[PDB]
């Protein structure tokens, strides 16, 4: 009923998730389906209506980091001055462009047009801080860098119903990648957080065989068969260190989607497989639990480390496991821990 | 055995 | 330092490491070898394939298991089978963790002496211990009394222990598990029309069983209801796409573990073994043991095998019982989540087999608990 | 101060305070220790079990028994039951407390010495004394005269008294109680299908005998009528659920205090040995003995000892004497009911054997009433 | 015959006990049956009513104090402002509050809502001095806090055909405890007071074998083998100081009353075995005798400590006997004291 | 309990038949060892207890330290298990539970009977043993002739040919008569 | 065969 | 095994 959507709304806008509910309706409708609980690490309020429209997403070979400001917000620069501006990481603000230059000479195709829809441009001006001067179609923008700086940013309209955008004194055009089939940009995909199907199921056949077990690489001295390159080699390079209950959910939830048939939303590993996690990173993350919880409803928010491990302790105990990636330090199974307090009681 | 043991 | 839990079962290698509560790699005790001529100068040449590296590129191998009936059958295998399980699955190098390593109870004194030459001889162990897996079992079932039913690939045993002292004059082991009911239901799809014949196709109707096979809860009324009626036909797709329709042997099979004399064992059911487990005991604790059968390992699984079990017990146990039948969902890993929970007691510390006491005592010293 | 009064039977430990109507613990005198290995780190590390705390946890032990007709056969096993009877049981520091301990009537004299040894010396009780049971009972029994008919697990014994004199010379004993009666329904039952066998099965027997046996007040037609009909046959239902039937010898059990030739044993039955022990006395006392046997002991419950020992008594005494048996309802505490008299009792407190007297004149001060 | 039933309710009424007669025959008729007497601490004239009802009860864990008072009255608080007034020890007004919260995470259930049928609050009314202004459903409360204090309850009728319940400014819910199967909220237990079965029968097996013998802790000095936590923990943790006897006891006892099957009222260790026991708390107790007593009849209400030891030697010269608790001084046995007085008058 | 035993090397004997394979190996193969931790120690220090034994289908089973652990389940019944003194403190102890006046008489004539005394050093182990708790002045003597294995039907024909006994028959007319009860004229 | 084989 | 069975 509709009035389920409308509540869910809110407990997404109050906190800040940018999932379309008209989505997470049907992703749950996939994790009851294939009684798996399963995560998304956060999308933006930003995005939320880039993937509505239906642009491609960012996929899995495309290095970029995404933007949550300006026109150019929820989609990835390669006119990357965001990169002494993003995250300010010195190191980071000329080696990550030139790795995002690799990366944008291989698998990316670019874009060197934005093409926002005036109402999308609204939308924006209406949340996110952009300033705008408009007689109707003559659009122009400002902005700012989150190191502080302000920009003029020279839109133009289109026959395309869409806006050009550029900055200050480069006042042509900006570039943000796009997805090499489709003519359109790339915006920020559904990265899955874990995938946790039912402990009966998991690892039945190969399913949860994660292709590096130990995700991280370190060198076990002389003895050791693997190189580094001979270690991450065995992820798959087009979905990472994928296991195939992983890509099997990530083919339903694309199917379930009605997404357009090049215009996918999941393209790869759940985080719990990814090497380079960072739990601090992945919050708010939203999961979908195939029944009643026992705080949540069952597309349920988590706003917080511990608001993860409660979930987690949740999960667990209904029956559903994952094999946490090394560096999360998640809580252990009830029914293991409360085995372990009793024989570490001297009983 | 009828108890205590199987005969 | 964490130790490794590390528990070979005849079926899947599942180790990971003490306090954590599932195994991290859970893949097949299989090596494949290549059965065809290499052709392609380049990726040929990789002599065996191991684990879950073999069950896929499966077609093109022999696929043999290095334990059978829980016994390790082939040595150069299993030491394959743990150097993927220390360097390539876990990334441990095992010169550092100690290593809880499991066996059947009631199976010859050459494997536990075997394995243990092969951790402080060719993998350099620190210490290492070698636990009855129906005794952590129990360890995982937060219970120091019960028995387990621990039914694997290779074996079923149960262990009765109660308060913590095991009676192993009761423990009963049958070399009946689910390996020789894959090798039965790959007989009874034969009559349907459904030739699996080699390794590989093994695998096959392994996953038929770990997916459409449930334990009849009145065997003879379901085969009546199988011989009147299509409902319970479930269908099944084999690897190339061909739909294989099954229905009445989607019972049989585990039936086989009720009714031993289907795969042409001289044999009590597994609720026979349980309950003759229980008469072996003294006549004091069969309460607390009827009150606590806890279940474990991979064919304990089938729907309605608690439930079978239980309406079978309670038809042998003395009508005034409590039989219960323990079941968790995790009891598929239960034998390593009780290893866990074992190596990681702080009373156990003492337990583990040194290198250097095995130097001193020699390989006598591994039988500390014997069973 | 209270002293403690502590009625180490050859069964159950009974133990309380002086001045207080029924002891505070009452728990069997057995250790058991585990006959089974511990596989479990962390409980199976408790060395031994005593009393309540052993015959729950029951089939995993072997029960021994300390005291065998009323002699104390293993020490360091009685120090354990000690040791818990004091610290665990009634909480209490011995140091403080005079302890009136009790024991048989004609056993050995190291039994007397070694018990206060050990409360001296490990215990270091300040002051105790050691009464023979059967005068106690006459304290429960709130007279001076009577001959007591103790029966215990251990020992029966008769003492009789008059006026406050013992005679001791008329104390009879007999090694011939609840105990040779458990050993021997256990045998009996064996006609029948059930096989207790162990210890631990002796304490089922046990419960089968506190429980469905009765003393036949005329033993042949008691067995005319079970041979007869079913209407004797009481069932139990053992800790396993079993239903065990016994019927006949539901009776012939304590019919071996009558005639102890059933358990092989060359005596006089209770009545007889306690008419015995009245002949044994001066004629001009049998008169007030006939008028007051006082029964005291566990073995004395059975429904019916009484009247059969009034019937019995009365074929013997010589048809004009009032043969009355006392037999009250706590004669089963009747030994520590009247130790706990006679430790309140202001005319008792010099009789304490102290510390002090026992170091300076040795060993030979605890025979003071001898016996 | 009716009229039993019909002298034994103005038998208890007059002596203010709680139980429902309906329930003193069925645990008479237990008593009958066990040849045991058994006494029961007092249950309130104010609890009657839910305990016809169907309630959970107490039970063991429950830490909390528990109401005769507004239309709390009979259930447990845990918005315990009745902690300043419910008996005004200060100290336990702060810390039987948060020792209450400790108890509250664990075994106890909450439930924020009071469920109070209308004709059980106009008991209450007609009763136990709730004063009540009523629309029919819109019904609020008014009741005295026995330290002096005045209040306003608003109550709210709901579709449940039962008030919710408030205090003044609060006026939205109270919390009173709520078993953790059940939904409904628990009231007081039938407290066993003691268990004498008849002495052919007490100490067989093991059965009145309690698992502190001398129930209270006290340390012995060097050679103690017990820590306090050592010897409080062979206490059993659901039942308490329990004996075997006791056990089958409250398992008849609860067996007999048609209870619900989850909804028993007997749980716990009789209170000769409880180390925190009170004499003077005890009164006015119910005690079933399975025969004719020698004032009494054969449910007997005990009014007063001097009463109860008229009843006790009354009990262990029938021949019952029970182990009284350290703290009890109870009278001894006839048959004992006879003697005893035999030998004290030197003979 | 040897059909247990011999799974410690590799030979899992499991089934009925099977049994009676493992019967015919210790038919065979078993012994009593004289003094079992010294046979223990022996046989873990050499191979020289490894008899071997060919089983139906002719593969060879090689036994050794369990050649003498399966009777050593007489002298120490825990070893299955069982709650028991072994049969020399059970034969003992059925000594002290005689009358002391018939113990001499009853310790100079253990005779031994039925199958399983048949091991080699069953006899002479029962004498250790029985001399270990025998009161050092008794000639302990166990009467183990070659017959024992049958003979208890050996005492069974000598009693029926006696002609004394011929009036100890149940006839069955008497056992129509006094019905079933007949039948225990000496129970034990 | 239906499956596993050509027959 | 060695015998009895296949292991
Ligand atoms: N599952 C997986 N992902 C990997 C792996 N290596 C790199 N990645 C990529 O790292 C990326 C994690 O950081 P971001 O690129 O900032 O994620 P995002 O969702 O775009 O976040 P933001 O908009 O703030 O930039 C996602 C993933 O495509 C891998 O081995 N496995
Ligand atoms: N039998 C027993 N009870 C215990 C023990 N420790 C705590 N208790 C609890 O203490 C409680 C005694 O005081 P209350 O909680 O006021 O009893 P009540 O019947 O609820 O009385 P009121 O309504 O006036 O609060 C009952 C019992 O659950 C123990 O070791 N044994
Ligand atoms: N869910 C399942 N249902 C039925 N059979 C299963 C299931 N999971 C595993 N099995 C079977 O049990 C065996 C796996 O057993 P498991 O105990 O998990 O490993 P191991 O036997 O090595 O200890 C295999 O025969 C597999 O076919
Ligand atoms: N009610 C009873 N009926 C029959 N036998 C009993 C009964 N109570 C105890 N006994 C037996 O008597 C012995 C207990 O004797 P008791 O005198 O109470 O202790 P102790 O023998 O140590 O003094 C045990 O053999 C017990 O089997
Ligand atoms: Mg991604
Ligand atoms: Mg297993
Ligand atoms: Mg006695
Ligand atoms: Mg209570």
């Amino acid at each position: 009923a509709d009035m389920q959507a409308r509540a869910l709304q809110d407990l997404f806008d109050a906190q800040g998730v940018g999932v379309p509910v008209e989505h997470a309706l049907r992703m749950q409708a996939v994790a009851r389906q294939t009684n798996t609980v399963f995560g998304i690490r956060p999308v933006e309020r930003i995005v939320t209506t880039l993937i509505e429209e239906g642009f491609p997403t960012k996929g899995f070979s495309v290095k970029g980091k995404s933007s949550n400001w300006g026109p150019q917000a929820g989609f990835i620069c390669v006119d990357q001055h965001l990169s002494k501006r993003e995250d300010r990481d010195t190191a980071e603000i000329r080696k990550l462009n030139l790795a995002v230059a690799k990366g944008m000479d291989g698998g990316a195709y670019t874009q060197t047009d934005l093409r926002i829809s005036r109402q999308r441009l609204a939308e924006l001006v209406r949340n996110f801080g952009l300033v705008a001067d408009g007689v109707g179609p003559v659009r122009l923008l400002t902005a700012q860098g989150p190191s502080g700086k302000r920009y003029e940013f020279e839109a133009r309209q289109e026959p395309d119903g869409l806006y050009r955008i550029s900055r200050l004194g480069r006042s042509e055009a900006v570039q943000v990648l796009a997805s090499p089939a489709c003519g359109l940009a790339m915006t920020a995909d559904y990265d899955l957080f874990l995938v946790a199907p039912s402990i009966e199921a998991h690892g039945s056949g190969g399913l949860d065989a994660r292709r590096n077990t130990a995700v991280r690489y370190t060198p076990l001295g002389a003895k050791d068969p693997l190189s580094e390159d001979g270690f991450y080699g065995r992820e798959d390079m087009a979905r990472g260190n994928i296991t195939p209950r992983t890509r099997q959910l990530v083919d339903a939830l694309n199917d379930c989607l009605g997404r357009g048939e090049h215009r996918e939303m999941f393209h790869h590993s759940d985080d719990a497989g990814n090497p380079g996690s960072h739990m601090g990173d992945n919050f708010p993350a939203t999961f979908y639990l195939p029944r009643a919880m026992e705080r949540f409803d069952e597309v349920c928010v988590v706003a917080d480390r511990k608001s993860f491990s409660l979930l987690v302790e949740c999960i667990k105990g209904n029956g559903y496991h994952f094999t946490a990636h090394p560096d999360w330090n998640v809580p252990l199974r009830p029914s293991f821990q409360e085995a372990l307090d009793f024989f570490q009681r001297k009983v | 055995w009828x108890a205590x043991c199987p005969a | 330092t964490t130790a490794l839990v590390c528990d070979n079962g005849s079926g899947l290698v599942k180790a990971g490491f003490a306090g954590d509560d599932a195994p991290r790699a859970v893949f097949p005790s299989i090596v494949g070898r290549p059965r065809h001529q290499g052709v392609m100068v380049g990726m040929g040449q990789k002599d065996s394939y191991v684990g879950d590296e073999a069950q896929s590129k499966r077609g093109i191998l022999t696929l043999k298991y290095p334990i059978e009936h829980g016994i390790i059958t082939n040595w150069d295998d299993m030491e394959k089978i743990w150097h993927h399980t220390f360097y390539n699955e876990l990334r441990v190098a095992p010169e550092e963790h100690p290593t809880l390593l499991t066996e059947a109870p009631l199976n010859p004194k050459a494997n536990r002496e075997k394995m243990t030459q092969i951790m402080f001889e060719t993998f350099n162990v620190p210490a290492m211990y070698v636990a009855i897996q129906a005794v952590l079992s129990l360890y995982a079932s937060g219970r120091t009394t019960g028995i387990v039913l621990d039914s694997g690939d290779g074996v079923t045993h149960n262990v009765p222990i109660y308060e913590g002292y095991a009676l192993p004059h009761a423990i009963m082991r049958l070399d009946l598990a689910g390996r020789d009911l894959t090798d039965y239901l790959m007989k009874i799809l034969t009559e349907r029309g459904y030739s699996f014949v080699t390794t590989a196709e093994r695998e096959i109707v392994r996953d038929i069983k770990e997916k459409l096979c449930y334990v009849a809860l009145d065997f003879e009324n379901e085969m009546a209801t199988a011989a009147s009626s299509s409902s319970l036909e479930k269908s099944y797709e084999l690897p190339d796409g061909q739909v294989i329709t099954i229905g009445n042997e989607r019972f049989r099979c585990p039936e086989t573990l009720f009714q031993p004399s289907f795969i042409g064992m001289e044999s009590a059911g597994i609720h026979e073994t349980t309950y003759n487990s229980i008469m072996k005991c003294d006549i004091d604790i069969r309460k607390d043991l009827y009150a606590n059968n806890v279940m474990s390992g991979g064919t304990t699984m089938y729907p309605g095998i608690a439930d079978r079990m239980q309406k079978e017990i309670t038809a042998l146990a003395p009508s005034t019982m409590k039989i219960k039948i323990i079941a968790p969902p995790e009891r598929k890993y239960s034998v390593w989540i009780g290893g866990s929970i074992l190596a990681s007691l702080s009373t156990f510390q003492q337990m583990w087999i040194t290198k250097q006491e095995y130097d001193e005592a020699g390989p006598s010293i591994v039988h500390r608990k014997c069973f």
